[PDB]
RNA sequence: GCUGAAAGCAUCUAAGCACGAAACUUGCCCCGAGAUGAGUUCUCCCUGACCCUUUAAGGGUCCUGAAGGAACGUUGAAGAC
RNA sequence: GAUGUCGGCUCAUCACAUCCUGGGGCUGAAGUAGGUCCCAAGGGUAUGGCUGUUCGCCAUUUAAAGUGGUACGCGAGCUGG
RNA sequence: GUGAAGAGGGAAACAACCCAGACCGCCAGCUAAGGUCCCAAAGUCAUGGUUAAGUGGGAAACGAUGUGGGAAGGCCCAGACAGCCGAGUCGGCCUGCGCGGAAGAU
């Protein structure tokens, strides 16, 4: 369930689940999927910040 | 018509054609040479 | 290819119009319109039409050849025309013409009437000869075949309806 | 803490309108089913309905590849002994153009009461007009 | 075209001057009054509704009374509908009489058949009877076998069994018209038609 | 079968056009909106006052009882009931 | 610590490797009648003498008297040769 | 070697096949076999080729100018191959993917 929700949230900012996870791994963030889904549902500014961090790491 | 798994040229006036996925032999001299593969 | 590499001359007294793939030709004997396949490009320079393949299709040259032949036939027919001849063999067989209807008597117990389409004329020199005139090659051929279909030539005597220049083989009992 | 779960008494839903002219049947049906089920929202919940209402226009102008216009066969059985019947894609388009898209989408949805309730939010027409102007649908490009 | 609604009277015969007897059925056809006209814009098809007969006032409800009063006709004993072909027209309040069949040759007749109640297989479906002697044990008019075995292990839909017979709709096709009498409101056809004495019949021009 | 290239000829086919069977879809007869996707058309009937609270598709008292239906009786060429 | 079994009667349902009717190609196919191969499952496809017989021989009919699967269909449906 | 006397994941359902040997609890993470359009978790990812048969998603001897790749030969601007002038034409060998042979009973 957590993974499905994270996919839905990431494709709205313009990336897919696999690339997003790879970017977080390369940026050295260690937040887990439970907390990521919580933030995806209850706080969207922070999720956009995280997605930008992942994109910058992948660039 | 002759229905066979082996169709060949039987004289010098025979021609081999392919129509709608089927191989056929047509002759302008002998009506007995008409063949159809099936 | 080798047939698509020979331009078609457009003699004096005929008119051509091209819109995308729809081509129209007019002349002293009538008018004819056609739509070409979406792989051929046709160009009118000064006095001839040239045919070639587009880019992105795997069978351009065959389509070009077909288009060349079709347009050549169109040009010929819009000035000169096309004619066909039919002959009748047998005892009691006969034909006649009224308006655009051909009446045939061919040994049946009921009459046979054939209605010609638009653009084809028929005449009967003798009681056992038919001559068709027109401007469309395919239509003339189809009408001739339909007329022949009623009674095909038989192998033992040769009776029936035949083309003027057809060789009909025969065999013995 | 415990994970969030949606509640059917408070869920938002929107109205969309789509055109089907010159589109591939399966590649349209995938998106239609995805949005009917509601997999594009972060509030997705397996046992709740969180989808949208979709209108489809011009259903008799869908496209297929290959020789499928003459070779795709639909079967069914009547319940009497010997009663097996079949139709072709062309005959279906001539008689009942909406059933093509309807069957295609129905095959891709969950089997059960919830899926049967999901199917009720799809509205298919064979032309270019509809009578749902009071719901103010938005144009969706797929 | 359109048809009429009639009542079955009985059966008799007609003698011709050259010595032939013709069995006939007598139908009483009174005036048919137009009550409603249905068109494409409002309803979606083209038809007329008609009534015939009489009914006592104390057995007509208010809805029926209003429906009749709108058209301006009296109360009959029923309402029937007929479809219209292209090029036909009628107006509310019009009356149609038996002279509509003046130049018709064959008709089709529809009615309700007589009732026979619960029936068996010998009578309902023409099953054969088993032997009356030679050791038979309580199985004289019984149906026999009704299936095969473990494959398929059931009974097929549509099997022939016992049950209700009669009392349903039936049509008879292409009956000759022997006479049309307008003064006495009579139509004489040749043959037999479904129903009993005193029943309602629908008569139409032949379709084949 | 007609017109026609790939393959300067030929070819019913690759692009186009025409015929062809008691088999398929209709045309004939019967059922059919529980078709939960529960459809359409015509006609008929109902036009009163108060209270309470936790205030809402809320509970109660008095006055009123239409259109129509059911029940009972005499019954049917309708019926096991 | 039980799955009743040969033929016959009553009642059927499916496949096509087609007995009749429908559409075609070749013939050492003049006509009428024939031989061989391709398409086609809508409908229809005997009564008697002998024998427990399925078969089979015989007498007289018919457009024709098809070949197979269904616990060698069918005994909580019949008979008991 | 496994089952017998062995649970978990995969092969649609499938003791004996593939991965892997369950002391108890957790709404933490990484991988194996197998997979990433929807039923149903994860690439409608990137570059270069082949197939037109729904081949992929049943089956042989044999038959055929289907369509890609390769190494060699014969004839020809001295005019060749086709038909009645002007640029090529003929037949064998090896090889990748497809086409016919292909008829059954709820």
């Amino acid at each position: 369930l957590w993974i499905a929700r994270i996919n839905a949230a990431a494709r709205q900012n313009g990336i897919s689940y696999s690339k997003f996870i790879n970017g977080l791994k390369k940026a050295s963030v260690e937040i887990d999927r439970k907390i990521l889904a919580d933030i995806a549902v209850f706080d969207k500014v922070a999720f956009t910040a995280l997605v930008e961090k992942a994109k910058a790491a992948l660039a | 018509m002759k229905v066979r798994a082996s169709v060949k040229k039987l004289c010098r006036n025979c021609k081999i054609v392919k129509r709608d996925g089927v191989i056929r032999v047509i002759c302008s001299a002998e009506p007995k040479h008409k063949q159809r593969q099936g | 290819s080798r047939v698509a590499k020979a331009p078609v001359v457009v003699p004096a007294g005929v008119d051509v119009k091209i819109n995308g793939q729809v081509i129209t030709i007019k002349g002293k004997n009538g008018e004819l319109t056609r739509t070409l396949n979406d792989a051929v490009e046709v160009k009118h320079a000064d006095n001839t039409l040239t045919f070639g393949p587009r880019d992105g299709y795997a069978d351009g040259w065959a389509q070009a050849g077909t288009a060349r032949a079709l347009l050549n036939s169109m040009v010929i027919g819009v000035t000169e025309g096309f004619t066909k001849k039919l002959q009748l063999v047998g005892v009691g067989y006969r034909a006649a013409v009224k308006g655009n209807v051909i009446n045939l008597s061919l040994g049946f117990s009921h009459p046979v009437d054939h209605q010609l389409p638009a653009g084809i004329t028929a005449e009967c020199p003798t009681q056992t000869e038919i001559v068709l005139k027109g401007a469309d090659k395919q239509v003339i051929g189809q009408v001739a075949a339909d007329l022949r279909a009623y009674r095909r030539p038989e192998p033992y005597k040769g009776k029936g309806v035949r083309y003027a220049d057809e060789v009909v083989r025969t065999k013995e009992a | 803490m415990k994970t969030f779960t949606a509640k059917p008494e408070t869920v938002k839903r929107d109205w969309y309108v789509v055109d089907a002219t010159g589109k591939t049947l399966g590649r349209l049906a995938t998106e239609l089913a995805r949005r009917l089920r509601g997999k594009h929202k972060a509030e997705y919940t397996p046992h709740v309905d969180t989808g949208d209402y979709i209108i489809v226009l011009n259903a008799d102008k869908v496209a297929v590849t290959g020789n499928k216009r003459t070779d795709k066969v639909y079967y069914h059985h009547t319940g009497h002994i010997g009663g097996i019947k079949q139709a072709t894609f062309e005959e279906m388009i001539a008689r009942r153009p909406e059933r093509v898209i309807e069957i295609a989408v129905k095959g891709m949805l969950p089997k059960g009461p919830l899926g049967r309730a999901m199917f009720r939010k799809l509205k298919v027409y064979a032309g270019n007009e509809h009578n749902h102007a009071a719901q103010q649908p938005q144009v969706l490009d797929i | 075209m359109i048809g009429l609604v009639g009542k079955k009277v009985g059966m008799t015969r007609i003698f011709t001057e050259d010595g032939v007897s013709i069995p006939v059925t007598v139908i009483e056809v009174e005036a048919n009054r137009v009550t409603q006209v249905k068109d494409l814009a409002n309803d979606g098809y083209r038809a007329i509704q008609v009534t015939t007969g009489a009914k006592k006032a104390n057995r007509v409800t208010k809805p029926e009374a209003g429906h009749f009063a709108k058209a301006g006709v009296e109360a009959g004993r029923g309402l029937w509908e007929f479809r219209l072909a292209e090029g036909e027209e009628f107006t509310v309040g019009q009356s149609i009489s038996v002279e509509l069949f003046a130049d018709v040759k064959k008709v089709d007749v529809t009615g309700t058949s007589k009732g026979k109640g619960f029936a068996g297989t010998v009578k309902r479906w023409n099953f054969r009877t088993q032997d009356a002697t030679h050791g038979n044990s309580l199985s004289h008019r019984v149906p026999g076998s009704i299936g095969q075995n473990q494959t398929p292990g059931k009974v097929f839909k549509g099997k022939k069994m016992a049950g209700q017979m009669g009392n349903e709709r039936v049509t008879v096709q292409s009956l000759d018209v022997v006479r049309v009498d307008a003064e006495r409101n009579l139509l004489l056809v040749k043959g037999a038609v479904p129903g009993a004495t005193g029943s309602d019949l629908i008569v139409k021009p032949a379709v084949k």
